[PDB]
Parts: C-alpha cells; structure tokens; sequence
RNA sequence: AGGAGAGGUA
C-alpha cells in the first residue's frame, strides 16, 4: 500500500540511496567524466 | 582567635581511591589542600630523552611527549632533591638522588605488527619502575623491522609546570547539603503533584514512600546543588515547600590518584607541604 | 523640474508659471533645494547656510555627533573665493588660481 | 594517530584502554555499554575515548 | 649512503653525475639517517 | 628578602606584607584565620599582576596588637591547625 | 562566471531560484569574487553529450 | 604600477622607517591603559 | 515542448513516488535503481514542471499530490557547508565566514604518506578527533577528514576581563597534555644544471645536513659549489633529504625542516559557528571554576558574543555533546544526528540532557578555584567543537 | 594509478586524494567550471529589441 | 651608542587604518615575560576602534630626544581625555565594566558581607563607607554592605552628581539614588565619567582602571552565564506556546496593518471617502495580489516596511513581558553594552521582516513554506502572470526564529537578505 | 634582485 512502507523505512532508504550515490559518483565526478569523454571523442 | 578542630571520618579507602569528610573547616582550608595536592604534590616523570634508531611512522617529538606522560612510582619523590639544586652533578645518566636511567629497545623480526607498551621499560632503580595496570600503555606500533632504541631519564617535579607531575586526578568536594521539608504544604499536594515533584530533580536525592504516601530524603549527598526541585515547587505554588541550603562548616572530599602515589599518602605529602610553605612564609 | 533644456534657469520658468498664485506661495523663504544655483539666486550667503543645513542633517542621519565649529570651518573654507568649488583637483585648482 | 595518553580534561589514564574498548566494541555491546565497563563515570573519559579516530593503521599500510 | 625509490638498494654516491641508482631505472633518492644521538626536552 | 615589611602613614596600625613566589593558597587561607581574630579590623589580599608572581596582604589592627604579631599568629594557629589534621588523618587512617 | 568589471556585476551577485539544489546559496567568498565563485551541492553532477541518436525514438512516442 | 600618482605616493607621500615594529595585540585588564606590554 | 540533450547541464537525483512502491517487494547499488525507475536525473528547467516534496513526514500526509520527492535536505548545501551543525540556526554571515575561510584554514589530517610529498607549509595533528555529533552527509560520506580539529570543554563565562573582545582563555594543563598540539613541516627547494658540496659546520661531505640536525638561523641548508641560507624567521630539524632529476638532466634537491608548534598566546582558534578569536590568557588548572565532580572547562569564551555575533545552535550543539557523552543512571534511541534541516527540537534535547543527571538548561553549579565560595549563577558548560586556524603569533611578528 | 591492483595502491598514494588534479611542473594544477550562456536556445534582449540565434560550430549567427 | 629598550620609555601606537586623530596614542614601554605579542587594555581599544580577533598593533620608537618630549606632552594618553570630535569624554568603561556596574547598582537584594567587602575594598582606591544594613533578619549577625554602596567607593568625597532622567542623585561621594535606564554609566552628554573629568582631571585613569578591576572581581564572584533557558525566553513549556501564538496573531495583525496602509494612493480615493462602495469585499478578499502589488513598486515598498516596523516595535516590546530579569539577553541589553533588544527577538521569538536593498527578478511568495515554493504563479517562480514583470522588490516575513530552526526556504530568503555587506 | 598573476588577514 502508499502507507505500508513506513516512516523509518523510508528514511533508511534514503540514506541508503545516499550512500550509493556517493560510492558510485564519488564526489568528484563531473572532471573525470568531461576529461574521458574529450579523449574517446 | 585561635586555631580550628578539624574533624575527619573516612568512607572508602583504596590503593588510588579515598573519599573522606572532613568537619569544623572553612571552605578556603579544603580549597587550599585541594590546590596543594593537585598542583604541589611533586612525583618522578621523564623529561628528557635520547634516541638512537627511530625509523617509525611517528615523529621523535611525539614519541618523547607521549613518553613524557607516562605515571611512574614516586615513593622516593619526597626524599629526592631537585635537579636544579643538585650541586653533585650537572645532571648525566644515571644520578644518585635526582635522574633515574631508562633503557628501550625493541626490534621487529615478525610479519605480526608489533606493539610497544610501556611494560618494556627497564630502569636501573626498582624502585622507579613504572605503573602496571593489563597490557600497559602502548607507546608505538613497528612493522616488520623499524627498530627503534632510546635512551630516557626522569627527574623529580612539580605539577604547576608542564601538567605532567601532578598525581591528583579530578579532586573535589561539596558542602553536604542539609534537606529541610517543612512536612504540612506536602498534605495539601494532590498525589499526582509528588510524582511530579519527584521526577523534577535530575538525580535520585527524593524518594517516595509507599506506606506513608509522603516524600523522604534519600542519599542527600546526590543534589548537586541543581535548583530544579525548588523551581518546580515554586511553578506548583508553593515557595516554601523545600528549602535546600549549603553547610559551611561540612566537607566531603573525593580523591582519585593516578597510581604514582596511594591516595592517603597524597593526602599526608599534601599537607606537610602546606605546613612547609607556611613555616617558609612565616616571619 | 525638468532639465532637458539648459538655457534657461529653472527657477526663472517658475516663477513665470506662478504669477496667478503669487500671493499664495510666501517667496519670503521659498529656495532652490541645490547648492550650486542657489548662490546665484539668493547669494553666497544663503547658499552656505542651506549647505550647513544639509551637512547637519547627514551627521544626524549617520548618527554620529559633530560639534558646530567644524562644520562651519568647512562651509567658510568651501566658500572662500564666492563660489563652492568641487573636491576634485579642478576645483582646487580654480580656488588657487 | 595512537590514542592519545592521560585525557587532557581532568588528567585520566586510559592509553591502556583503547584495546578493551575496541574487543567490546567487537561484541554486542554499545558505545554507552563499553565505557560503562572500563569504569568511566566523567563524560570527558567517554569524549576522549569516543572521539578518537585510528589513524596509525593507514600510516603502517601507506 | 642513499636509499632508492620502489626499489630497496642502497646508492651510497656522492658524484656529481650520480644521480640515477645503480641496477636500477629511476633516478629518486632518500638521504638514510644514520646513529647519532639527539636530545628532546618532554 | 620573601617577605617585606611597609608600614601606612595614612592610617595607624596598618601594614602591607608583600610575599614573592606566592599563589592564592596561602593567601586565602591567611586571610581567612586573620578574620577569627577579634582584634583585626582589615584583612585582604591581592595580585594585582599574574605574571608577576607577589601577594600583597593588608592588615589592620585595633590599638592592642601590632599588625606583624598578628600575622604570626595567625600562622602559628594555620599550623596548629594543620598538624591536628593531619594527627586526626594518621588516627583515621589506620 | 567571468564578468567584465570587478566593481560592479549586476543581480549575479545575490542567489537565484534557479540555485536550488544545485549549488550552494549559503556559502560563498567574501571579497571581490562575493557571489561570483559558487559552489556546487553535494548532489551535483553535470551532463554529458550523448553518443546515441533521439530523433529515431521520438517519432515512435507519437 | 610605480608610475604616476601611485610614484608620488610611494615615494614622497608614502615612506618607510626604521625602529618599527609589528605584533599581534592582545588583553590584559591588570596593566593600566597609559601603559603597552613589550 | 522543449527537449534538451546537450552537455554542461546541471542536475540532481529525487525519489518519485510513482515508482516508490515497487522499492518494497521483500544494500542496492545507484545503477539498480536508476533502471527500475526509483530514481531519475532532473534538470534545472524540468524540476520547474514537477512538484517535489520536501521530506518524507511532509510526502505520507498528503500523497497523490507530490509527484516527486527529496532524499534529504541537507544536501542541497555544499560538501563545506552540510557538514556544519545546526546550520540553518546560525546566521548567514557566520555560516558563509565558517564554510569559507575557517574550514579552509582548519589544520587536521596532513597526509598518510608524507615521505612521497615536498609540498611547502605542510601542517598536522597530533591527535585529531571526530567530533560527537553525526551528520548525514558525513555518514554517508565515510571520511573522518570532514572535520579537522579537536573538541574541548567550553564554557560561557567572564574570567577577570581577560576574555574581552571575543577573545579566547585556554587552560595551561590541557595544552601541555597534547592538546591542540600541531608539527609543521617546511621544505626547500634548489635546482642545480656548479655541483652540490661543503666546499668549507652540519653539512656533510655530499653537501646536505645529516637527518636530525637542529638547523638555526644563518646556518647552511644546501651547499652549493651558491650555498643557500637560513632566513631571519626560518628554523627547524632536518627531516629528510630528497635529491632527484629530470629527463634534462637538472638536479634538484629538497630538504624538509620539522617543528612543533604549541599554542601560543597570539594564536587565533576559530569554532564551527564561525567564533573567531585570539588566545587571551594562559591560566592554570588550579584557578579554573571546577564543577561539582571537578572537571574543570578547558577553554572559557565572553559571553558578549553571542548577542552581537548572533549565532545560536553553539548552546544546542554543547548540549547535544554532553548528553550525548554523559551515562544514562539503555543507550539505545539517543538523539545523536545534527543534519542542518533536520535538527532535533530543543525539548527533546533538554529532556535527554535531564536524562544523564544533569540540569536540563545545559548549566551546571561551579565553585571558584581560587577561594573556594560557589557561585552564585549556575555556567553553562559543554564540549563543543572547535579548530586551530593556520595564523601564529611569530608569523606576525616584525 | 586507475584499475590498480591491492599491492600496488599500498605503494603510492596516500587514498585522501580522488586525482582531480595535474601535474605540469611538480605544482597541482585544478581547472575551474566555466558558466557560459546556453549556445542552444534563442536569446531575446532590450535595448534593442532583438533576438539572436547562437553558433554551434560556424559563424553563422 | 645605542641601548635596549626598557621601562618608561615612550612609543608611539596606531592602529591601521588611522580613521581619526586619537588612534596615535604615546603609551610607556611596559617589559612582560610574554613573548611575540603585546598586551593591550581592553578599555584603550574604543580609541583604537579595534578588537582582539588578530588586529596588529604597529608602533614607532621615537630616537630624538625632542621627539620623545614633545610625544608624552601633546600625544599622550592623558593630553586625549577630551574627544576632539563632539567634546566628551574619549574613555568609556567598556562592554564588561558597564555590565557589571549595571548588574552592582540594580540588583539591590544581594549584601556583600564584611570579608567579601573588605577583599574588593583593595582594589578601591577610597576608604570604607558605613554597613548601612545593621540587621536584615531577626536571626542574622555580621552586618552587611548594600550592593549600591560598593560602586560608592569610586568617586571622589568632593564630587557631586545629579541625573534626574535616571533619578541619579551622588552626594560627598556616596550614591544616593538609582532607578533604572543604565544611560549615565554609558557614553553620553550627561555621563559620569565626563563629570569626573571636568572636576579634577587629574586622576580619573586611576578611577577608572580602579573601578574596572574592581567589577571584574565582582563579576568573577557572581559569574555571568548564557544557557538554553536565555534563548527559551519562557518558565515552561505553557508560556512557550502562548509566547507562539502572541508572536503569530502580532504577525497576522502587522500583515493587515500593512495591507491597509497600501491603499493610502490616489488609485483608492474614491474608496477611501465616506460613501457607499460595493467593492469593499474585494479589497479583503484579494490578500494574494497585495504581496505581488507591493514587490512592484518602490514607494508602495516603503511604507510597507515603514508600516511593518511602526506594527512590530509592539511585538518586540513583547520580551519584556516573557522574559526573566535574570535573563543575560535582557541584561546585556538593557545595560547597553552589547546588543539590542531586536537581536533578543530575533534570538528567540521570531526574525521579522527581510528586504532586500537592490531590486531583482524575483519576490517572495510572503508565506515561506513549502506548498509555496511549487506554485507555478508564485512570484518566485519568474512571474506571477499578472503583462509579465521583469523587476521585482523582495519582500518576506519570517514567522520562525533562529532557536527553532529556519525553514529551507527562509533560510534562502535570509541569505538574500543578508547577502549584503559580503561584497567589500 | 626587480616584476606579473592568484589565494588570503585586520
Ligand atoms: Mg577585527
Ligand atoms: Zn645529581
Ligand atoms: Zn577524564
Ligand atoms: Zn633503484
């Protein structure tokens, strides 16, 4: 249901979220990118 | 006109730990004996050092000041002379009165990390050797190799300078507070209002009696002189309900040594010192 | 009043415009509110005076206090050669010449 | 970065702690628990004790 | 007495010219510490 | 010289004894036991400089007793005192 | 962002709507740079130019 | 940037001298107000 | 309609309720979600189109209304900034002056490797410590080298005059125990295509002084055959000696000096409020105003700063620190997160605060240290986070 | 330094450092994001009123 | 022939930039064991308009003999008494002196007893002056001193003053009378410390470095504090709540105060005038267009704000009635040493209002919440569609304060707000 | 030794 998660689950979630997003990302990521893509192409 | 009477019964006594009370003074005696035995006192500690091999992660400055600070016996702190008065030597090594010669080595030879407590530290005197709590404290951590040899002395100081020969460790002392229940505005109280009373002090020092439906005082020694009962009685309505008042002539004192000494022999260096700077003062 | 045209003083087309509502408007202490024309209006004079009055009304709208000498020592010194000359070094130079 | 010997705060000996605290912690037991049982009744102990970062073990692998 | 780089050889060269460790490629050097006694007031 | 003598002009039985190399622990406690004499008037320290390290104590007298003879009393009773401590500490103790 | 004179910008100075949850409005140098140096949130990234072709897909939407 | 007004001002506006010093200044409520701590 | 595709956009993730309830089907990786739809990448021009909700309360009281949602609201602040306690609590003067220049100026972790750098004016630590209070972002982020700085205990009390002017008075004992306590590492550099030598008192035969010689003023520190000498402010102990060359054929030589830098009474700390000030007085353990168990407070601050600076939260995070540090008389469900927009109420503080056996209002009962009397207003204590900022006093001495 | 196996990353770096950096002359070099007007969409503006199409590649405003 | 510097040597202090004539002030060279800094009376520093948060102090060493001479003789410290500026003094007593006096002379209710008395009557440089308190209780001895009558010990015997605004009235060196309102101790026309320098002139540094220890020992015995109780600025959690809902009704009342004072234009003349109008629902009904109506124009702006602050003072005068006289805040304030009572309100009850100063392209939708922030006609959102705008002036109420915590959205107005002054 | 460019203090 909309409400079936809960509270706590939710904010566990985004923190989760939160975690991935910066160990996949890191923080630093935009140079790298911008840097790879003007040698391939 | 004359001198006071002071009067002392003990609680509980330990090696390290003394809690004592002490009756019939004024506040600036325990004031006084409190600042004596915490920055007077002098004790034995490594001041200075001499390396040989140090190829560790660490600096050798911080190698020496954590060094520095580790508690030593001073049994002999009020016998031994200070090392500016020392008049024998100019200070070297090993000293008859003043330095005590300390010796460390340790080598690596393990893919196991080594660990360098201060339980290997060896010392020409006995009688200086330090304080063995466990697996002592660590002062450096070697990989495989990194050998790392010094050479240390410990002279006798005080606590004022340097922090590091002062053997008292948090001493204090309250007031002991005496509790004053006038016992009639508490019948007018409803029941849920002693609850809530109850529950206003931060820390255990009122209690409620089952079989008399009336508030007692237990462990009165616990207030902490925190004025929230007295504003909670005074937000019910009642400004005389409890008064709660400082004893002037009434001392609990708490001392906790760092092992160099025991804490009553603290107690006596303490208080001859203070007899000895007095006797200096006088004219 | 506008300024698009710099021929004519702006106080002169006033007064022109007001001739029906001459009694009206007491002329006995109507003045520009500029600096500069007013001495050529009313005199140097008049002009000193409006200009302490407005340098005190900036001293109290910065809140500090300024005793009365140093600001008239500023308007005499401002208005020394008839005319209030501006800060910059024309200006000094014209008061020097 | 050892632990840092004697707690500057009020001048306690807890640099032959940090191992009992960490096999505490290597159990079930809370940070509050584990200082609880090295007998630490001043907040600045537990502060010194809870703040203190591992740092030597990077120095020793870099 | 120098230390190389990532490799473990002591250079031990004092010529001018000598900058490059022997056996090896790289040209970086760490001057080694020696057995000398040194002071610190704690 | 520790421990300097000056008389006031100004005001009769009065004296300043200034101590070198001395902290408020003694001088609390002096001026503490010169309050429990009857015959003291004025009794007060100071330290006006940290890092000069002098304590300077004010004492003021009726007319049967001189400031000085005051003073060592009172730290004769300080030391009376301090041996009775120490004496009940020793009886406690064991 | 380059401007052509330090003394004065314009409305770049102060924060903008359109800063919301892309740089940060609440730190900035103070100085001659004041507002002109932002930076950027925590989640931030910046878009790349992408290889795979969008018209083809867009006529099947409708 | 020595040229002009800014070379009048750095050089017969604007000198430099000696016995000068510069040091961070702190408080100290015990020493009177007519007096500086060296 | 208007499609963009371009680079240089600027865009950040949000949670969409649409696909929210898919998330529960009974650690996912970032990828996953992108492609079952959780999250979504929205641009600057498209977030203008969608309603996005601000917390997770604020979306389950009225659904069907938010199209999109906000992970959490700490991090629309930068790396510098989230990491600040009670950031929405301060002033925004103080909050820009601390995410600034004293984070910048902050001396903590150096480096691990310090063998592999010769950069110039390298600082550290001697005992840097996390601080008590968590934050989200840095939870999430997993590095300790966020906050650089130690934490001490601090209280808002007048100490004889000699804190005016936001200045600042330290305890004498707890610097001297390896507090606040910080080496300083400085190398120089020479290049050479003459030859490196003695040529004719620490230099050795190859031109360079042995590792641990105490290098002075006017003494040699690279022989050159010219030599270069020690500046008039320039001191140290030799720590390593690193000769080099490029494929030219150009030498280079760096000698790195060490020193320990002890706070002295110039020195500027600064706190993570934005409180700046200047060391004011050294004073000994004995004098301080212990409390009734005699921990007496390392650092004492004016109390007159706080109404001009304006910057409340500093209270509410020693609060959080001592409730947090202090023993319960069950240490599970304990407030310990200060995320900027989600700053736990003040009830809720002085209640956990009552619940370690202290005054609910962060004010304990002290007695002076010099003649013993209590007194008669109860200081405010708390072990707040402060930091060491890079200006000396013999840096400004001339 | 990318894809660098356990033994080598223990040699080296010190892990505090992602490399968003450059090395030129022993000096770390960091580039700084440039706000440019958007190249992609028409721009109207006052006094004149006019309105101007960007250059991709070419001149051809 | 040269000789290091020693005691009672003259030099010369400024501080830069030299805003005034007073920064150059002759001190006498005072050697202390400190190294690398110098140390400074905090009182001197009014004169160098300086702070210590890393101000340097750069002196000169005068080497002529006529130029030390001609220093300590028309550069000195004492040679400045008297403010060139406005003619007052140039010394005040400083933003811990004047507190403490403050606290001293209102208090009333706390007696020093005799050794407490006889330990600051060091530092004073005057006798004692009679108990005046004889008994205070059936059952108490040891007589004590009345606060009023310590600060009594700083004045000459020979000196007279007379406040009559704070009802100050000083006869032979004793203070006789005092109400409340802390104006004569702070800088003003009729200040006690220019009566003092325009009696003897002579020795009023004395007095006044005197008087300065003496309250810092004073102060040291009472121990001033800043706890979580100051910011609550309530007894419980009843008198919080109430406290928020005064704040919101005086809100809402400012809001309908500056609504109505928006129509005093020429547009609304003849709704204004005392006739029969069926358009008087509209002009309530419509509460979305008067924020969008003001944010346009300039005037209209102005007396809004104008409107907003005659409509707040009575909301701030609010702390006063739900603040403790024990509170630090109220102290500081009502002594004038530090704040004012607008910090306080923003501190606890509620920031109020922020404007910008230059005009921008956007305008606050004057509700800071979060259903406002996604309103697509919302004025924050470019335009609110009512021609389309290009200009907009800010305006914006904050309802919460700082101690509970500023809304995501409030706290982006403020930086707006605030983002002045950054930029030097 | 003189300059140019950046980050910074009161
Ligand atoms: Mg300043
Ligand atoms: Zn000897
Ligand atoms: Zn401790
Ligand atoms: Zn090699």
């Amino acid at each position: 249901n909309l409400s079936e998660l809960g509270e706590g689950f939710l904010q566990s979630f985004c923190k989760k979220a939160a975690t991935s997003f910066f160990d996949k990302y890191g923080l630093i990521s935009h140079q790298l990118n911008s840097y790879n893509y003007f040698i391939e192409h | 006109t004359y001198q006071r009477f002071p009067k002392i019964k003990i609680r509980e006594l330990k090696d390290d730990y003394a809690k004592f009370e002490l009756r019939e003074t004024d506040v600036s005696m325990a004031n006084a004996l409190r600042r004596v035995m915490i920055s007077e006192v002098p004790t034995v500690a490594i001041d200075l050092v001499e390396i040989e091999v140090n190829s560790s992660v660490l600096n050798d400055e911080f190698i020496a000041h954590r060094l520095g600070l580790i508690p030593l016996t001073s049994e002999r702190a009020m016998s031994m002379r200070f090392s500016r008065d020392c008049d024998a030597c100019d200070g070297d090594g090993q000293c008859e009165f003043c330095s005590v010669e300390f010796r460390l080595s340790s080598k690596c030879v393990t893919d196991q990390t080594l660990d360098v407590t201060s339980r290997d530290l060896y010392s020409a005197d006995p009688t200086v050797t330090p304080v063995d709590f466990h697996k002592g404290i660590i002062i450096v951590k070697l990989r495989r190799g990194q050998e790392l040899k010094l050479r240390a002395i410990a002279r006798k100081g005080i606590g004022k300078d340097h922090a590091k020969w002062s053997p008292a460790a948090t001493v204090t002392f309250m007031y002991e507070p005496d509790i004053i229940i006038n016992e009639d505005m508490m019948d007018t109280l409803s029941d849920e209002e002693k609850i809530d009373l109850i529950e206003s002090s931060p820390t255990k020092v009122f209690g409620m009696d089952p079989v008399t439906r009336q508030v007692v005082v237990v462990d009165p020694e616990a207030y902490t002189y925190d004025e929230e009962v007295i504003k909670k009685a005074e937000a019910m309505g009642k400004p005389g309900l409890i008064e709660i008042s400082p004893k002037d002539d009434s001392f609990i004192f708490t001392v906790e040594s760092t092992g160099a000494v025991k804490a009553s022999q603290l107690v006596l260096n303490a208080i001859d010192l203070l007899k000895q700077k007095l006797d200096a003062v006088r004219l | 009043m506008y300024g698009d045209r710099g021929k004519r003083n702006c106080w002169t087309a006033l007064l022109e415009t007001c001739l029906p509502i001459m009694d009206m408007i007491d002329w006995g202490r109507s003045h520009p509110d500029n600096i500069r024309q007013c001495c050529s209006v009313y005199g140097i004079d008049a002009g000193r005076s409006i200009f302490v009055a407005n340098l005190e009304s900036a001293v109290s709208d910065t809140g500090k206090e300024i005793l009365r000498e140093h600001l008239l020592l500023v308007a005499d010194s401002l208005s020394v050669t008839g005319e209030f000359v501006a800060l910059n070094a024309k200006g000094w130079s014209k008061q020097r010449q | 970065m050892i632990i840092p010997v004697r707690c500057f705060t009020c001048g306690k000996v807890i640099g032959n702690k940090w191992d009992q605290y960490l096999d505490l912690l290597q159990l079930d037991y809370t940070e509050g628990d584990a200082l609880d049982a090295l007998q630490l009744v001043r907040y600045c102990c537990r502060r010194m004790l809870m703040t203190h970062v591992d740092l030597i073990e990077k120095l020793l692998n870099y | 007495t120098y230390v190389c780089g990532d490799c473990g050889q002591e250079n031990t060269l004092k010529s001018g010219d000598v900058i490059q460790c022997r056996e090896c490629g790289y040209r970086i050097l760490y001057k080694k510490r020696t057995r000398r006694v040194v002071q610190y007031e704690a | 010289k520790k421990v300097s003598y000056d008389r006031d002009t100004k005001i009769i039985n009065a004296a300043s004894f200034t101590v070198e190399r001395e902290d408020h622990t003694i001088g609390n406690i002096v001026r503490m036991q010169l309050h429990r004499d009857e015959n003291v008037l004025f009794a007060g320290y100071q330290l006006p400089h940290p890092l000069k390290y002098k304590i300077i104590v004010r004492i003021h007298t009726t007319s049967q007793s001189s400031p000085m003879q005051a003073y060592n009393q009172a730290i004769n009773d300080l030391d009376k005192e301090l041996d009775y401590l120490k004496n009940q500490f020793e009886a406690e103790v064991a | 962002q380059q401007v052509l004179y330090t003394g004065k910008v314009g409305d770049a100075r102060y924060p903008h709507p359109s800063h919301w949850g892309r740089v940060c409005f609440l730190s900035t140098p103070d100085g001659e740079n004041c507002g002109l140096v932002k930076n950027m949130s925590l989640l931030g990234l910046v878009s790349t130019q992408s290889l795979e072709s969008v018209v083809e897909k867009l006529f099947a939407c409708g | 940037k020595l040229c002009g007004l800014r070379f009048m001002k750095d050089v017969l506006l604007g000198k430099r001298s000696d016995h000068t010093f510069r040091t961070v200044v702190v408080g100290d409520p015990s020493l009177k107000l007519n007096e500086i701590g060296i | 309609v208007r499609i963009f595709t371009d680079a240089g956009r600027l865009l950040r993730p949000l949670l969409v309720v649409e696909n929210l309830q898919k998330l529960k089907q009974e650690q996912y990786p970032f990828d996953h979600l992108l492609d079952h739809g959780i999250l979504e990448l929205i641009g600057i021009e498209e977030e203008e189109d969608c309603n996005t909700a601000w917390g997770i309360k604020q979306l389950l009281k009225e659904p069907k209304i938010y199209t999109h949602c906000e992970l959490d609201l700490s991090f629309l602040l930068g790396v510098s900034c989230a990491v600040v306690p009670f950031a929405n609590h301060d002033h925004g003067r103080r909050v820009l002056y601390q995410s600034q220049k004293h984070c910048q100026q902050a001396i903590g972790f150096s480096s691990t490797n310090p063998n592999i750098r010769c950069d110039t004016l390298s600082q550290q630590l001697f005992y840097p410590q996390k601080p008590l209070f968590k934050t989200l972002a840095s939870e999430c982020l997993k590095k300790e080298v966020l906050f650089n700085g130690q934490n001490a205990i601090v209280a808002v009390n007048v100490h004889l005059g000699y804190n005016q002017e936001d200045s600042i008075v330290m305890n004498k004992a707890s610097l001297e125990r390896g507090m606040f306590r910080s080496e300083q590492i400085r190398s120089y550099k020479a290049e050479v295509d003459v030859q490196f030598g003695k040529t004719h008192d620490s230099l050795e035969d190859d031109g360079f002084p042995f590792i641990g010689a105490n290098m002075s003023t006017g003494d040699i520190v690279i022989g050159r055959c010219h030599s270069i000498k020690l500046k008039h402010t320039e001191r140290g102990i030799v720590q390593k000696v690193v000769l080099s060359s490029n494929d030219e054929g150009k030498n280079f030589a760096a000698v790195s000096l060490r020193q320990v830098r002890s706070p002295c009474l110039g020195d500027k700390f600064s706190s993570m409020h934005g409180q700046k000030g200047v060391l004011g007085y050294l004073e000994e353990q004995q004098n301080f105003p212990f409390t009734i168990q005699g921990i007496v407070p390392d650092i004492v601050i004016n109390p007159h700063a706080f109404p001009s600076r304006q910057t409340p939260g500093q209270l509410l995070e020693a609060a959080l620190s001592k409730g947090i540090a202090c023993p319960i008389q069950a240490y599970t469900k304990l407030t310990r997160h200060a995320t900027p927009f989600s700053t736990p109420g003040v009830t809720e503080i002085t209640e956990q605060l009552h619940r370690a056996g202290f005054s609910r209002w962060g004010n304990e009962r002290v007695y002076n240290g010099r003649s013993g009397e209590m007194m008669r207003s109860m200081i405010f204590m708390g072990p707040t986070f402060y930091q060491r900022l890079v200006h000396m006093s013999e840096d400004k001495v001339k | 330094t990318s894809e660098k196996g356990k033994e080598n990353c223990k040699k080296g770096d010190c892990a505090f450092d992602q490399g968003g950096y450059f090395v030129i002359k022993g000096a770390e070099k960091v580039f700084i994001a440039q706000e440019q007007m958007c190249t992609k969409r028409l721009w109207i503006s006052n006094s004149p009123w006019t309105v101007s199409f960007r250059s991709e590649n070419k001149r051809n405003r | 022939i040269f000789r290091s510097l020693m005691d009672g040597d003259t030099v010369l202090m400024n501080r830069p930039p030299s805003i005034h004539q007073h920064s150059l002030i002759a001190m006498t060279v005072r050697i202390l064991p400190t190294t690398s800094v110098v140390s400074l009376n905090p009182i001197c520093c009014l004169p160098f308009r300086g702070d210590f948060d890393g101000d340097c102090l750069h002196g000169y060493v005068p080497q002529s003999i006529q130029a030390k001479v001609e220093l300590d003789e028309l550069v000195a410290l004492d040679k400045q008494l008297i403010n060139r500026q406005n003619g007052r003094n140039l010394l005040s007593l400083g933003q811990d002196s004047l507190t403490a006096a403050y606290l001293v002379n209102v208090e009333k209710n706390c007696y020093l007893n005799r050794a407490q008395m006889q330990q600051l009557q060091m530092y004073c440089p005057f006798q004692l002056p009679p108990p005046a308190i004889i008994k205070a209780s059936p059952s108490s001895t040891e007589p004590q001193w009345t606060g009023m009558q310590l600060f009594g010990m700083l004045f000459p015997p020979g000196f007279d003053y007379t406040y009559p605004l704070n009802n100050v009235v000083v006869s032979n060196g004793e203070l006789l009378s005092f109400s409340e309102g802390s104006a004569w101790l702070r800088d003003g026309e009729g200040n006690f410390i220019e009566r003092l320098l325009k009696h003897d002139k002579g020795k009023v540094l004395d007095i006044i470095y005197s008087a300065q220890e003496m309250l810092s020992q004073w102060l040291l015995m009472r121990g001033l504090s800043v706890s979580l109780a100051d910011l609550y600025l309530s007894s419980d959690l009843q008198s919080r709540k109430n406290l928020t809902e005064e704040i919101s009704y005086g809100l809402r009342e400012a809001e309908q105060v500056c609504n109505k004072q928006q129509l005093m234009v020429e547009s609304w003349r003849d709704f204004l005038a005392v006739n029969g109008e069926d358009k008087e629902e509209d002009s309530v009904s419509d509460l979305a267009r008067f924020c969008y109506e003001r944010q346009k124009s300039a005037t209209l702006s102005e007396l809004a704000v104008s409107a907003f602050k005659d409509a707040y003072r009575d909301v701030q005068a609010l702390a006063y009635r739900y603040g403790d006289q024990s509170n630090s805040f109220l102290i500081m304030s009502k002594a004038g040493s530090k704040g004012n009572i607008g910090k306080l309100v923003q501190h606890s009850m509620c920031i109020g209002l922020q404007n910008s100063a230059v005009s921008l392209s956007f305008g606050f939708p004057r509700e800071l919440t979060c259903a406002a922030w996604n309103d697509p006609n919302s004025p924050l959102r470019g335009a609110k569609g009512k021609t389309t705008t290009e200009s907009y002036v800010p305006y914006g109420v904050i309802e919460n304060s700082f101690l509970t915590g500023l809304n995501p959205l409030e706290s982006f107005v403020h930086s707006v707000t605030s983002r002045d002054s950054s930029f030097s």
